[PDB]
């Protein structure tokens, strides 16, 4: 799974 | 507007002495951060900016640039390790934690987020994250009677952060730190959400991918029955990190194992063993390869759950990575078990297609289905059967497998080869 992710 | 400013226009409200202003800049600053088409991080980066976002996380009374600016440097700290070490070293960590105080749901939310990303970034932001003091704000957040009176989006926001909180090794998490989370983790297990339900199984297959006592303070919790609940699941993106923990906890001692088995985890393997995604057929046959290395009443179990026809069928037909793991557990099944289980091996028929695969390149499986060729000989000695057994190899093809290796490249798989042939053959 993500270790990151933005916001969109 | 705010739409489409240059940077240029960015540092230049952001510079002026007017917070209206600012806060417009910001604005701009952040929707250029959130466009899918390569966000220009590197350049709102270079403008310096990242220090006047974070100051702007401080002012209480413009809680809209606030927001702002905790979104911008959100999408900052989502991108490579040098793009979240900058809002690190601007001083975002101990702003962000002031902020999940806010009395703004959207604001506070948007804090847990970005430290999400930071604690995503390693072990090293993880613990610098944890000893600025996030995990205490971050668990009142949820120390509510009902989960569900909570917002879905912002729910699922702060079980994806805290499964940050649990990730990673090199080191594991502080253990003081595990086991204050433990309790919340063990509490979102039991929501109803497809998606917490997900995040909070991958936070439990960290926290168990590590060493005996690791295991034992999550088995601890008794969460064991509740993942071999979520292990029958529908939802693939559920079953994935449930099998993942399961598989995890019996790579511990064989009483961590017994709780598995004692849950019920077998009953879901003859579905888990064929199923369609390559991923999980792969990772239970490993779980199964590291139950049949437990105790001989562990592999009985096996048995009597009507397994070994099903390790036969991956042994015969499945992924060459499901193949290797079915190996393995052909292996250590007939290493650990008695004379009675390993003749029952034989005839569910794991002799033909364990021949078959020693036609593979890999190395590694030659040697492991060459060793449980001399357990099984040493079954049908005990017996007098060897000669049976001979005819067995033979009659399927096996000996020109086996007597074609004894001219290989690795030398325990020469030693091993030309030694099957002189002893039987």
């Amino acid at each position: 799974p993500a270790h990151k992710k933005p916001k969109t | 507007g705010t739409v489409n400013w240059s940077v240029e226009d960015i540092v230049k409200g952001i510079n002026s002495n007017n917070l209206e202003s600012q806060l417009q800049a910001t604005q701009a600053a952040r929707k250029l951060l959130s466009r899918e088409k390569q966000p220009p991080i590197d350049n709102i980066i270079r403008a310096g900016l990242i220090p006047k976002f974070v100051s702007f996380l401080g002012k209480t009374d413009c809680s809209p640039i606030q927001f702002e600016s905790a979104w911008a440097l959100t999408n900052i700290a989502s991108g490579t390790s040098e793009q979240t070490k900058a809002v690190v070293d601007g001083g975002a960590i101990p702003a962000f934690i002031s902020l999940l105080a806010s009395p703004h749901a959207h604001i506070s939310e948007q804090a847990v987020w970005a430290l999400g990303n930071i604690a995503g970034d390693g072990s090293a932001f993880r613990d610098l994250v944890i000893k600025h003091g996030a995990i205490d704000p971050l668990l009142a957040l949820l120390a509510v009677p009902d989960l569900s009176t909570l917002a879905c989006g912002y729910l699922r926001n702060l079980t994806w952060t805290l499964s940050n909180l649990c990730r990673n090794k090199n080191p594991a998490p502080p253990l003081d730190a595990v086991e204050q989370i433990l309790p919340t983790l063990v509490r979102l297990l039991h929501h109803n959400d497809p998606e917490v339900l997900a995040d909070s199984c991958w936070a439990i297959s960290y926290l168990t991918d590590g060493p005996n006592e690791r295991i034992e303070m999550v088995v601890k919790k008794g969460v064991v029955p509740q993942l071999v609940k979520l292990l029958g699941a529908t939802e693939l993106p559920i079953v994935t990190p449930a099998l993942r923990a399961i598989g995890n906890i019996v790579t511990g001692t064989d009483e961590q194992t017994q709780k598995v088995i004692d849950a019920g985890a077998l009953a879901v393997f003859p579905s888990l063993l064929t199923n369609p995604k390559t991923n999980i057929q792969k990772e239970a046959t490993w779980t199964m390869s590291n139950i049949t290395a437990g105790r001989q009443d562990q592999i009985q179990q096996v048995v009597n759950h009507g397994l070994v026809p099903f390790l036969v069928g991956v042994l015969s037909k499945a992924d060459f990575k499901t193949q290797k793991e079915a190996a393995w557990a052909i292996t250590n099944y007939t290493s650990g078990g008695t004379v009675e289980q390993i003749v029952y091996l034989v005839h569910c028929g794991i002799i033909e297609p364990l021949m078959n695969l020693l036609s593979a390149k890999d190395t590694k499986i030659i040697q492991v289905i060459l060793d449980a060729i001399s357990n099984i000989f040493q079954a049908a000695e005990k017996l007098g059967e060897t000669e049976k057994l001979s005819i067995m190899i033979e009659e399927c093809g096996g000996l020109d497998k086996i007597e074609a290796l004894q001219r290989h490249e690795n030398e325990s798989v020469y030693k091993a080869s030309l030694n099957l042939i002189e002893k039987y053959f």
